[PDB]
């Protein structure tokens, strides 16, 4: 009966030295019952990455929606949408559904391809932008993620260090939440290569 | 409630009310128990200054407490009914909670405990 | 309708080393969005080398601590001044809590001291007296922020031996008191950053075979 | 929804 | 209800309307809301008719028993007995009571006991649903040490207004005068007080 | 939130704290609650975060179009009227609580708007959860005929009362000064009195600590 | 709990009672005997609120067995049924009433007649040729109205019961895991082992 | 919670998980859900953590007094009935317990009683109890034979808890294992699911739903 | 299970270098009706303690009676009743705190928030709070009701931590308290202009000031406020 | 709120307190509840601040448009436009409004519009939470054809009392004078009116 | 409705669906086919609110058949599943949403792979090796976690399914009256007649 | 019920 | 919400 | 309180 915690799941994003990382768990459940172990919550539109937690049907719907909107953007503008711009588009689109919202906690991460700046942002279900230097957290284990991130994080980590930090924040937060876990994926994003790593974690 | 300490100690360390209760047993009709190799027999004298008795209905002297245990006695007959009732109730309560009928030792220990209680409670003999 | 409970916020944290144990808690006391006090201690020396905190609804926390302190007093009176072991304290506190099963103390309780072999011990209780010994426990408002950090940093969870292919776990080991106080201080500054009911001050009670020492540190006051 |  | 009690030069006067309501129906248009608990200690009753009657009967009984053992009780003592009842049974009672009496030492005294069972000693007191409409008037017109005739006029004019605006007040205006001279009952009918 | 507005000699100043909350959790430690409606009309917003941002941009957009249509610099009373009529239409469901201020051809102005759509005029105002802490300060120190520097001090002092004493407010102070005949100056993080202390320890992990199952290069290209 | 039936034929009373014990979405057990012997010629089946059923049955059993020992005599089925009814009739106005329904099947040796009593948790007693508690009655009463005859043999009674169980297995929403059948007659109480 | 206990050829297996939850918050992964009442008696815990813990250690004290008074170890039937008669007194007060009383006596043989806070008491060969009971049942039932070797029985019990720990969000942590024989109970270790899952996946080739 | 009828609003207080100050207005409200105006809400106990009470006035009067009975009881068979065995502020507080928590535990509270201010016999300042829930706390400044929201931020500007107490004179602290009372009169719809104030000094003892008034109020700017936005005249 | 409007020899005067309430918190202590809908037609606002502002803005707009097409509207016409809004939207509005204006034909006029949207033309009108406490006083002290100074005193004394007893009233007393001579704004501060 | 399962093996998708239709305390029917053929290589089973289930299934079937005729082409299982998901995702915010859960089993002829999609009434889609809706999953998921292998034959799949149905008949509270099993492979859709 |  |  |  609380749509934001029927399916479960989490997303975290972090900035480093000339890089960003964004990670999610793989669980999709129906309350106590785990249903799928392959439900990824991170998508990309060109070089801009979007993670979405919350009600899985809305997660899927919003991905399909932003693919649509960015495809048309590209055709008309003749360039890939940048993270700062995509962030604004996410905000507009959620607030447009102000009194019947999508029950989601989206997170945007990527590198602006003109300025080279790493960029992350988070949103509430109705479109409020939370831009941050350091980290953004989302999902049913968000309290835990806030705790992990606020203590583990330090500025200007190298991509392979940032990987360890974001992974440890995710894993240990997931393990204190009954509705998150069952696998995990971490994206390390540099100006033009993106590595995707699947983490080994406890399957309970 | 009536409170008086009727069973008390005398200077020589005797409880006269208990000892006088024994005198009442002594006056009672004789009862004997003998155990064989594989049975137990309960014999009871019935005082024969009584004809015109109706033996069909007159309270027999050996009482079943449960279907595997019997109790007989010597002494005050009315007193013995009270102990038998309490013993019978306990037998059923033991089956209810332990899911097993009483051992003979257990049932004896219970009856004995009731008797002792009446030797250091106020208002009772 | 009269509501007999309130929530005074704050958060507490217990860590146990090889020959010591700590029980820390912030000193802020709140109701709703107001600060009642920036320094109102909630970790207590209870005698017999036992420290105790009962965090949540302060009135219940104080009542419980009072009752346990009193329990220690009578344990001496009735059993020839015998020392109340931490395991015995824990069990006694279970009965104090469960005795109010149908009108509970709204507190998360932690006690710390030394077991009978001189090793550090932390026990934690749910509001109605379920209990368990651990190396590690955070309780109260920021428990959910701090606890997973402790799983990672005290019990080395999800940490593997580099280059062993995620096949050999980081091996368990006791922490020095210096290391533990570092994790406590970082735990609370992090908690203060992200939880509005946590801040103002931090008080740590350290318990060794020589008794109970205190340490105090300022925390952000916003 | 976050408040201010 | 509309009720009030006013201290003056020679003692105290109690006043009240005579309306008992049972919905918007007037169950009694000639009610006596002024009630004796001792020769020169009286009370004005507002709120539940059943509660206030039950209370006054108990208080009268206590003070009769007090009198038998220790002589005449003070007005303060009478107010204390009302309080004890109203305070201790605050969950089950709807009683707004003004207590007024005449000692020879203390002259006139007024104690008001609102819903919660608190006690308040005042020069004068007003209460009941109709009292809301005359706070302005009464505060503007009351002085200390008025004469008997001035005090009768003050009460008559005040309750006249309370009755005019409050639908839950009406009928006659009753008053009880409490001095060294004894006890005097006054009554004023609509045709007099209405057109004041 | 805590937000304020204070008039002075030759203009008006507004200020705000920078904390965002999601229940007891601090969602954002440094969000901007000061919004530009037009170059010399600024808005401070409390309440539902998205609502204050969205309602402020919408009216800012329409004010721009109106300014272009009329060939005039926008007036505060136009922003006021458009905001209030919009908020009234939504019967309180758009949870925006705003202090609107600015300079225009008519002079300098200071207003507040509540979510149901009522407006207030004053020389000093405060809104948000921290509004009572701030208002206590404003009622204590405000006077007629403040200089620009006195007004800034008074405003940020009022925000500070909120930061320290209200659990709904924290972190930094933002200010915006709108003086007649001059450009508005927006002073982002004017005060930063809540700098996180140096952490006790670095939690940077040995590389290879995290167990990996698979890698792969992601195709971001065409 | 759920299914309990009883049929009284010429010379016996037959009780059939479902074996399933279900809590939530799990059948915890499929061999539950929902019955207690009260005396050698009296049997009681029961259904209702979890816990209450067995607690009540065993409590009655304890009381009847006590009476038997005290008087060295077996209480008649009518007497036992009246005792049971009174207990339930008290209970219904207690702070927490027993939510248990019972069938009492007995062979009265003084009369040489079988007797079946249906008693609900309110203490509503009725003597019947055939009885049922719960939703079972909604299928069986009409079926038995049709096929039952007063002078049937114990074998005819069991075939009639097969009809009832068959219908219930066809139309009932739940899997009640079959029934345990018991016969009460002049020679006491016995259990049919293949049903 | 997930807990189970089953009878077989070689005695009784008892296996439980170790997770406690408050809503979705994982409160502990190291709860001891088996209580060792005496060397021939075990009790399992599911439901309210405090309710179970308190009344099951209380039960142990009552069993101890029985043997002092009666010069004999308490029967499983009588021990289980003390607990069930206790909780029945509290019926409606809101106690929450699903327990199994497991043990051997000479008069009874190996015996399991299911006892819950509604006052239900059932003798039986197989029970699974808790939020994960259905998951445990699925595996357990489809591999259960009376004739399982002690070795196989121990594994099946362990594997059944693993199944439930994986699928049920409110079960996890580690598996605790016991074997009960004519000579009493024997502990067969604490098994973290952290390592047990991957070990079982590899060796058994099951759990293909999971990204290997 | 209660609901407060006649009520008293804020009680405010603070420690200074030599003692404690506490104040409270003289109003007894009846919902939105400002019903009673001569209500003393500061009750002195001995010459070393003042107890300030907000909330239900009928329960306040009950508490008055408890305190006055406590003084009587302490004098019984006590030849040092006005010396070493005089009632301390800490005794009076703990007694009240005990009662408050027992009454909440019987689901029948005394609907009050209480501040016990005084000086211990060793010269230490005592300031502690207790309410209907039995919640207790100490701080250099304490206030109830709106006072907690508006007075505390002002009083903490003067005494923000323990070390600020030696640095605070009685003139400074009384100024802060009196100013805080004015603010509350501006902003609390259930406050009155009249109030009482008490200082308990470790040298001068108890000074109890009645019939104080809020003064030096700023209202002049009201004339310049026309309309609610666009109106001019 | 406490508000009132009083007709007299030369026209009409409107009066009001300056308190805005947000719970028991005073959100604004210097509110202007007396509002212009035309040069010499004004209103006193009570109830919801948002509702009454929205209403007054619409009415001002209607009368501005009326003026453009048909010249100066009568006070009755202004009251009719308020009514239409209040009556037709009675489910969604909490607005108690007094309308007062000066014609040269009709002199001073007062129309009161309570919650349901009914209209009542009166010599004077009082409204708002604080008005309950001065029905007695106002009824006793109002006369027709008072002078300007008498009318200012009547309003000052009346609102003084309403403010004294009502916690939801306070701050300054504002007044607006409406005569042939134009429009005059008056203000009276607590130190003056409190001790009357 | 109630029980619907699906298993995808090496070369096919197998759907098993309960036959019972129950309303109140009556099983109205024991031969209900809770399935619709969407195209020759795509099958959809369904369970949920009475009426809604068939209305939804037939509506999807009508839309897919229309597409087939229009383009003279068979939509891939992935495409059909996405269409179905969108319909349910719209529905969940309608005035009255479809309360229907579905399994879509299809053989993709371009890929030569069988595919199983599980979609709930909210429009939550997931591709799985094996799937179930309702309380069924609480027994089968764990069982299948144990016994299932990715490369099983259609015959191995059916034996695995026998295990699932056996467990459900042992532990489920209700009598769901067996299952109708259907196989979707490269040669289309067929029904097993003795299960 | 009667009130006054 | 603001009242008058 | 937690459950198991
Ligand atoms: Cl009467
Ligand atoms: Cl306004
Ligand atoms: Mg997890
Ligand atoms: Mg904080
Ligand atoms: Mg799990
Ligand atoms: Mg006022």
């Amino acid at each position: 009966s609380d749509p934001s915690s029927i399916n479960g799941g989490i997303v975290v994003a972090m900035t480093g030295k000339d890089c960003v990382a964004i990670a999610c768990d793989l669980r999709l459940g129906s309350q106590s019952l785990g249903v799928s172990n392959k439900f990824e919550k991170i998508f990309h539109y060109g070089h801009v990455f979007l993670g979405i937690t919350g009600l899985a049907t809305d997660v899927t719907t919003l991905n399909e929606m932003f693919r649509y909107k960015t495809n048309l953007y590209k055709l008309k503008e003749e360039r890939a949408i940048e993270p700062e711009t995509f962030t604004q588009l996410v905000s507009s689109s959620l607030y447009e559904r102000r009194f019947g919202p999508y029950f989601v906690g989206p997170v945007v991460a990527g590198i602006n391809s003109k300025s080279g700046k790493p960029f992350i942002a988070g949103f509430d279900l109705i479109g409020c932008i939370d831009e941050a230097k350091d980290f953004i957290v989302s999902g049913t284990a968000s309290d835990q993620l806030f705790g992990m991130c606020e203590s583990l994080y330090e500025p200007n980590l190298e991509p392979e260090d940032l990987f360890e930090t974001i992974s440890q924040a995710l894993l240990n937060a997931a393990d204190r939440d009954a509705l998150s876990g069952w696998g995990a994926v971490v994206y390390i994003i540099k100006k033009d290569e993106v590595v995707k790593r699947y983490l080994k974690m406890r399957q309970d | 409630g009536y409170d008086r300490a009727l069973s008390i100690f005398s200077p020589d360390g005797h409880i006269f009310q208990v000892e006088y209760a024994l005198e009442a047993v002594k006056r009672g009709t004789c009862a004997v128990g003998v155990k064989g190799k594989n049975c137990v027999v309960l014999g009871c004298e019935r005082r024969s200054t009584l004809k015109l008795q109706d033996t069909r209905i007159t309270p027999s002297k050996v009482s079943k407490i449960d279907s595997h245990v019997v109790l007989s006695f010597s002494g005050l007959n009315a007193d013995s009914r009270i102990l038998i009732e309490k013993a019978r109730v306990e037998a059923q309560s033991h089956r209810l909670t332990l899911e097993d009928p009483v051992t003979v030792e257990y049932l004896t220990r219970y009856v004995a405990g009731v008797q002792q209680r009446y030797t250091q409670s106020g208002g009772v003999r | 309708q009269f509501n007999p409970y309130g929530d005074n916020g704050g958060t507490i944290l217990g860590i146990a080393g090889e020959d010591f144990a700590v029980l820390a808690g912030d000193t802020r006391n709140i109701t709703d969005y107001s600060i009642n006090s920036r320094y109102e201690p909630k970790v207590f020396d209870c005698g017999d080398n036992i420290v105790m905190s009962a965090n949540g609804f302060a009135a219940d926390g104080d009542a419980l601590v009072k009752r346990f302190k009193n329990s220690v007093k009578w344990y001496h009176f009735d059993h020839n001044d015998k020392k109340l072991s931490i395991n015995s304290a824990a069990r006694n506190i279970q009965h104090l809590l469960y005795g109010k099963r149908f009108f509970p103390y709204y507190v998360h309780t932690i006690i710390a001291g030394l077991d009978e072999d001189g090793k550090g011990a932390v026990y934690s209780f749910d509001p109605v007296g379920s209990y368990e010994r651990e190396q590690c426990r955070a309780g109260g408002a920021a428990a959910s922020l701090i606890m997973p950090f402790l799983d990672n940093q005290v019990n080395f969870k999800n940490q593997y031996e580099p280059g062993t292919n995620g096949k050999v776990k980081k091996p368990l080991k006791y922490l020095s008191v210096e290391e533990v106080i570092k994790l406590v201080r970082d735990s609370f500054t992090s908690a203060t950053e992200r939880h509005i009911q946590v801040g103002d001050g931090l008080e740590i009670l350290i318990v060794t075979k020589d008794g109970v020492r205190k340490e105090f540190y300022e925390l952000k006051r916003d | 929804a976050p408040l201010x | 209800t509309s009720i009030m009690a006013v201290t003056f030069k020679d003692g105290v006067i109690l006043g009240a309307d005579s309306r008992t309501t049972t919905g918007a129906y007037i169950a009694n248009r000639v009610t006596d809301k002024l009630t004796r608990v001792h020769d020169k200690i009286w009370c004005c009753r507002s709120g539940s008719a059943a509660d206030t009657q039950a209370i006054a009967d108990i208080v009268q009984y206590h003070l009769e028993l007090y009198t038998s053992q220790y002589g005449t009780p003070s007005t303060e003592t009478a107010a204390s007995v009302f309080k004890e009842l109203c305070y201790e049974n605050k969950d089950n009672l709807t009683a707004g009571i003004i207590v007024a009496g005449y000692d020879d030492k203390n002259k006139g005294e007024v104690y008001t006991i609102p819903l919660g069972g608190s006690v308040h000693k005042l020069p004068y007191a007003i209460a009941g649903s109709g009292s809301t409409f005359i706070y302005g008037y009464c505060d503007k017109n009351f002085r200390e040490n008025m004469s008997k005739e001035e005090t009768v006029d003050f009460i008559k004019h005040s309750l006249s207004q309370a009755i005019k605006w409050d639908g839950s007040s009406g009928g006659v205006i009753r008053m009880v005068v409490l001095t060294a001279a004894g006890v005097e009952r006054l009554i004023f009918y609509p045709d007099e007080y209405e057109q004041l | 939130t805590t937000i304020v507005g204070v008039k002075f000699n030759n203009g008006v100043v507004i200020a705000a704290d920078t904390r965002s909350t999601q229940g007891p959790i601090v969602a954002d430690k440094n969000c901007a609650k000061l919004h530009r409606i037009s170059p010399k009309i600024w808005c401070a917003g409390a309440g539902t975060a998205a609502d204050t941002e969205a309602v402020t941009q919408l009216i800012g957009s329409n004010i721009e179009l109106h300014s272009l249509y009329t060939s005039r610099e926008p007036r505060v009373v136009s922003a006021l009227q458009m905001l209030k009529q919009h908020l009234f239409k939504y019967q309180g469901h758009i949870g925006a609580y705003l202090i609107v201020a600015g300079v225009d051809p008519t002079g300098s102005h200071l207003f507040s708007i509540h979510a149901h759509g009522s407006t207030d005029v004053g020389y000093y105002l405060s809104l948000g959860s921290g509004s009572l802490a701030a208002m206590a300060v404003l009622e204590s120190h405000w006077k007629q005929d403040l200089t620009k520097e006195e007004a800034i001090k008074l405003a940020s002092d009022a925000i500070q009362a909120g930061i320290w004493n209200d659990l709904g407010s924290g972190s930094n102070v933002d200010v915006c000064v709108m003086e007649i005949g001059k450009d508005a100056e927006y002073l982002r993080n004017y005060l930063t009195p809540n700098v996180r202390e140096e952490k006790q320890k670095s939690y940077k992990f040995p590389r290879g600590t995290t167990a990996v199952l698979k890698e792969s290069i992601v195709n971001i290209c065409d | 709990m759920d299914i309990i039936l009883g049929i009284r034929v010429q010379d016996s009373v037959i009780l059939a009672s479902s074996k399933a014990v279900t809590r939530g979405i799990s059948v915890l057990k499929d061999s539950d005997d929902k019955t207690r012997q009260l005396s050698p010629h009296t049997l009681m089946s029961f259904a209702g609120e979890a816990g209450d059923t067995v607690q009540f049955a065993e409590y009655i059993q304890a009381n009847i067995q006590l009476y038997s020992i005290r008087e060295d005599y077996e209480l008649s089925p009518q007497a036992v049924s009246s005792f049971v009814r009174q207990e339930l009739a008290k209970s219904i106005r207690s702070r927490r009433p027993y939510q248990v329904n019972v069938l009492i099947g007995g062979y009265d040796k003084k009369k040489n007649k079988p007797e079946l009593y249906q008693i609900d948790y309110l203490g509503t007693k009725v003597e019947l040729p055939y009885g049922a508690h719960g939703y079972s009655g909604f299928y069986t009463f009409s079926l038995l109205d049709h096929h039952y005859r007063p002078d049937m043999t114990t074998e005819e009674g069991l075939d009639l019961l097969k009809l009832c169980v068959q219908e219930l297995e066809k139309r009932m929403p739940m899997d009640f895991k079959g029934v345990i059948v018991k016969i009460v007659d002049k020679d006491g109480i016995r259990q049919v082992d293949d049903f | 919670t997930t807990t189970l206990a089953f009878r077989f050829q070689g005695g009784i297996i008892v296996a439980v998980d170790s997770r406690a939850t408050a809503g979705n918050w994982v409160a502990s992964q190291t709860v001891k859900k088996v209580i060792e009442i005496n060397p021939f008696l075990l009790g399992t815990m599911a439901g309210g953590a405090a309710d179970c813990q308190f009344w099951e250690t209380w039960l142990g004290s009552q069993c101890r007094l029985h043997e002092l008074r009666e010069k004999e170890r308490i029967s499983v039937a009588a021990a289980s009935k003390i607990l069930s008669n206790l909780v029945y007194q509290y019926k409606g007060a809101g106690l929450s317990m699903g327990t199994m009383i497991c043990g051997y006596t000479r008069k009874e043989g190996p015996t399991i009683y299911y006892v819950d806070s509604d006052g239900t008491r059932l003798k039986g060969d197989i029970f699974c109890v808790g939020s994960g009971q259905t998951f445990a049942y699925g595996v357990l039932d489809s591999n259960y034979k009376w004739d399982l070797s002690v070795e196989d029985a121990l594994y099946l019990g362990k594997r059944s808890i693993l199944a439930a720990a994986h699928r049920d969000a409110y079960s996890g942590g580690s598996v605790n294992l016991y074997h009960v024989t004519e000579d009493g109970w024997i502990y067969h270790g604490n098994h973290d699911v952290g390592e047990l899952f991957w070990k079982v996946k590899e060796e058994e080739g099951s759990f293909n739903n999971v990204i290997g | 299970t209660q609901q407060p009828i006649v009520t008293g609003t804020s009680v405010i207080s603070m420690k200074y270098d030599n003692g404690v100050i506490i104040a409270a207005d003289n109003l007894g409200s009846y919902g939105s009706l400002l019903r009673f105006n001569g209500v003393e809400r500061l009750i002195p106990v001995g010459d070393n303690t003042v107890v300030g009470i907000s909330g239900d006035i009928s329960d306040m009067q009950h508490i008055e009676r408890l305190l006055k009975d406590l003084v009587t009881e302490n004098a019984y068979d006590n030849p040092l009743a006005d010396a070493e065995e005089a009632l301390e502020p800490s005794y009076i507080f703990e007694y009240l705190a005990t009662v408050m928590y027992q009454r909440r535990s019987k689901m029948n509270p005394l609907w009050n928030a209480i501040i016990v201010a005084g000086v211990q016999s060793n010269g230490d300042q005592f300031l502690r709070y207790v309410n209907l829930l039995g919640v207790t706390y100490s701080s250099p400044t304490l206030a109830t009701g709106f006072g907690a929201h508006m007075a505390n931020p002002l009083l903490r500007k003067v005494v923000d931590r323990e070390s600020d107490i030696p640095k605070t004179t009685v003139q400074v602290a009384e100024e802060a308290i009196v100013n805080a009372m004015r603010v509350l009169y501006y902003r609390d719809a259930r406050s009155s202009r009249n109030f009482s104030l008490a200082i308990i000094d470790k040298n001068t003892g108890l000074t109890f000031k009645k019939n104080l008034q809020v003064e030096n109020m700023k209202w002049d700017f009201a004339k310049d406020i026309k309309g609610y936005g666009t109106q001019k005249i």
